[PDB]
């Protein structure tokens, strides 16, 4: 999972 | 009696989960036939040039396993926001499947995976801003979304990212990101989420069928007038109503009365409906019909 | 009133 | 981030469902080894109080139709196991998982595999209420739907669906055939006990709310366990006695239980149009164990 602030 | 957010049984999909590792990255893949689909940020090492990452890729740095069985990697290519990884072994448990891109308001199932193994299964509903209300932690990218229709598994989602608000985003199996979000660790504007009105209507009809009527308005409002109101009060427009004919006929309550009850409910969370928040939008008419009547 | 399902 | 009621993946259990039909009755059974477990009312010829020992005495083994898919199973013998029938069949289920039985207690969570016509149709998590009912979704034909937990590869079977109370509450028996809550598998008036929110689970849900950044409801103030407990028994909530499973939650948020207990009293009355993780009412369906695996793995 990537987090896109 | 009763209404619950259910998942279709996951057995047919559990056999298609693999672990996909590259360097210090680990996430989940979907093994169908001799191919493994996974999110492309497994090969990432600020903004990511995926085409460059794929050009420095060596196939022997992958570790793809089904439990304790390791799959040899034959080829990698880019498919939008996904990698298509060709492996040397055919998945004997591959179901009959299709790909489909789901639309706002539609329900599907999430098989949440970690370390290449299913850990949980739950139903979700694609929101108006193309996010789902999920439960994913780091390591769950690649968790598949699916529907089962007449023995065929419809693959519609592979988990990708979580927005800065805790909303979840995936891509369809062609590699098109839902909502157009980018798979980049950046500040991204997330569209406003609205309650999906046609699903609220299905829920309120299920409540009538389950004897819940305290919230029922005597007043009546026309579809096009409610829609004017909806887009200023965080709700989507009503476009399809012919699906409600059977429910109106079973209950005697037409849509226009439900639309007026919806306006009243927005001015109360002062009482539950069937144990739920009064305006829940996670249930479709299709789901309600299957749970109320078995058809 | 109890229903055997 | 986020919290959802989740089911454990159902693959291992789906291969154990069979369709049990007898006369005008059809429901689901659980095929493990060479035994099929199903609710005993599949052999009931009716309205009035059923005499099950008589029904079993007049049983005609050959009017059973038991099948897994289109594979029909021959019935060898049928005996009563409390509120269940134990049906020995002539074939061993080769996909029988490693399994145990366990009777669950109020406040514990498990998974329902909702079944119809001897096939799994849906899977969802549930939590046993204080009155030994669950908040299910079952219609006619669902009796025999199993409830299960999966621990370390072993399936712990804890529930076979039986009946719906006149209030919509659902009741099953354990795999020993003991009805949960002592309800009778009779088509009669019997009203369920009052149901009190399971406070420990409510705490788990509020800790998860904190972990996910929901904090507007958090009391500045506090209340000791004891002063809370005297308030709980007049307001539909269970008392708390052990606060030690929340230690690790208190450390990861910095918020101790006495602060949440004060939030609970304030939130029991209303949320005031606001929401917590999508909810507008306190919910006791999440256990600390559920929260831990979701928030951390």
């Amino acid at each position: 999972q990537l987090k896109v602030i | 009696a009763g209404l619950r957010k259910m998942a279709q049984p996951s057995g047919v999909v559990e056999k298609c989960i693999v672990r996909v590792c590259y360097g210090n990255m680990a996430l989940n893949g979907l093994w169908l036939g001799d191919t493994v689909m996974c999110p492309r940020h497994v090969i990432a090492s600020s903004t990511i040039d995926y085409d460059y990452a794929l050009s420095v890729l060596r196939l022997h740095n992958f570790s793809i396993s089904s439990g304790n069985v390791f799959l040899g990697v034959v080829g990698v290519t880019m498919r939008g926001a996904l990698l298509q990884i060709k492996v040397n072994q055919n998945n004997v448990h591959t179901p009959k499947y299709t790909y489909r891109t789901v639309r706002p308001g539609e329900s599907f199932n999430i098989l949440a995976c970690y370390d290449g193994a299913a850990a949980g299964v739950y139903g979700v509903n694609m929101r108006s801003n193309y996010t789902i209300r999920g439960s994913f932690i780091n390591g769950a990218a690649g968790s598949p979304g699916y529907n089962i229709n007449n023995g065929t598994v419809e693959f519609c989602y592979l988990h990708q990212l979580e927005l800065g608000s805790g909303c979840h985003v995936g891509s369809d199996l062609d590699g098109v990101m839902y909502g157009g979000y980018e798979d980049q660790p950046t500040l991204q504007v997330e569209g406003a989420s609205s309650l999906f009105t046609e699903n609220v209507l299905a829920f309120l009809y299920a409540a009538l069928i389950n004897g819940s009527t305290w919230w029922l308005s005597s007043s009546r409002i026309a579809v096009d007038r409610f829609n004017e109101w909806a887009v200023h009060n965080g709700m989507t427009t009503v476009v399809n109503t012919d699906c409600f004919s059977i429910f109106a006929a079973k209950t005697g309550v037409d849509v226009q009365r439900l639309l007026a009850s919806i306006q009243s409910l927005h001015k109360n969370g002062g009482k539950q409906i069937l144990g739920y928040t009064s305006l829940t939008d996670e249930f479709t008419t299709g789901e309600v019909i299957r749970q109320m009547y078995g058809v | 009133i109890v229903k055997l399902q």
